[PDB]
């Protein structure tokens, strides 16, 4: 709580070609579990989590036919924005969608999401009320008055309160084990010369999942700038992070790292040891 | 299951 | 408009001279999604480079993990050269085994 479900769609128009590349990617509780990609040999929705092999062949056929429709919804919407911003079809353009629902700890719908970006900037988003819109540009006003005109908000409201919550619920029962899974970080601190006689101590956390993790250094007390790096996939489903610090030579046994990760039964404490 | 959009832009 | 990619080059498993491994090139924070990522050994393109499916972040920028098998030695250098429309030049970032 909040358990959640999103679909992240992307349509990149391709100059010359008749229509665009479209990618849909579904997430439950932030893990990818389904995915459609239009330039695949046979383009279909596919599972991206073992516990989606559960679903039947009618599911995939029906979701695949949705992608095909979305694909065209984007092809159109692309052509239309081209007009709004006075663009040509000689250059590629990108239209993106985030949508779905969060469930509060009481399991009822907490928030709905339906938002768009053009060229990677906010364009139009459905407000939390699920009735109105916020528009970034003048250009989005054209689309806004269109969607106010056509009563677009309600129909998306229905998805968000219905199918989103229905199916999130069913996906959460199906994946329970897998979605609660956590791998613990295996940590070590390494020693690197840097200056003279100042040195770098770097605490690594390796092989963890999910990616949410906190590394902190400590000099008896509590940390002045330690460099850290943005959490990084290892490529095997686990993640990596490090936090380094600048330390005086010899005077570095006083220096402690802590790794906070939900899969850890206890936060780890490390320090350098030759 | 994914959404399907209504009025285009 | 156009966001310029960030890059970490790093291995999957801690490096050991002689030990086969996977080298990763995590490129994030870029837009438009179309990007070209090459991994280099000693200034030469590594031929058979794996490329994950492309996903976007909640702030709408894309990320991809480029990766390839490799066997770090005392001597060989590895880099990742990212070519993107948001930059005039490619950005080449060397793998550091300490980093």
């Amino acid at each position: 709580g909040p358990h959640s479900m999103r679909y992240f769609e992307t349509a990149v128009s391709r100059p010359g070609l008749e229509e665009p590349r479209y990618i849909s990617v579904g997430y439950v509780d932030n893990k990818e579990f389904v995915r459609f990609d239009s330039d695949a040999e046979n383009p279909r929705y596919e599972p991206r989590a073992p516990w989606m092999e559960q679903e039947g062949p009618e599911y995939w056929e029906r979701e695949t036919q949705k992608a095909k429709g979305q694909e065209q919804w984007f092809r159109v919407s692309l052509r239309n924005l081209l007009g709004y911003y006075n663009q040509s079809a000689g250059g590629s353009h990108t239209l993106q969608q985030m949508s779905g629902c969060d469930l509060g700890s009481d399991w009822r719908l907490l928030r709905g999401y339906l938002q768009f970006a053009y060229e990677g900037r906010d364009y139009i988003a459905l407000n939390e009320d699920l009735k109105t819109w916020t528009a970034a540009d003048m250009a989005a006003q054209i689309t806004r008055r269109k969607w106010e005109q056509s009563g677009a908000a309600e129909h998306y409201k229905a998805y968000l309160e219905g199918e989103c919550v229905e199916w999130l619920h069913r996906y959460l029962k199906n994946g329970n084990a897998t979605l609660l899974r956590t791998d613990s970080p295996k940590a070590h601190v390494t020693h690197h010369p840097r200056s003279k006689g100042e040195v770098t101590l770097r605490c690594w956390a390796l092989g963890f999942y999910p990616a949410d993790i906190t590394l902190t250094w400590q000099l008896n007390g509590e940390e002045q700038d330690m460099e850290l790096v943005e959490t990084r996939p290892a490529g095997d489903g686990t993640f990596q992070k490090w936090a380094s610090v600048v330390v005086p030579l010899g005077k570095e046994q006083n220096y402690t790292c802590r790794v906070y990760h939900e899969g850890l039964p206890e936060p780890l404490t490390l320090r350098w040891e030759p | 299951k994914a959404p399907y959009n209504f009025a285009t832009m | 408009i156009q966001k310029t990619p960030q890059i970490q080059v790093y291995s999957r498993h801690p490096p050991e001279n002689g030990k086969p491994n996977i080298l990763n090139c995590y490129v994030t924070q870029f837009h438009p999604p179309h990007i070209e990522i090459q991994m280099l050994k000693n200034g030469k393109k590594i031929p058979k480079v794996e490329m994950s499916d492309m996903s976007f972040s909640k702030d709408w920028s894309f990320y991809i993990l480029a990766h390839t098998e490799f066997t770090p030695t005392e001597t060989d250098t590895y880099a990742c050269r990212v070519k993107h429309d948001s930059m005039a030049e490619p950005k080449t970032v060397y793998w550091d085994r300490d980093m």
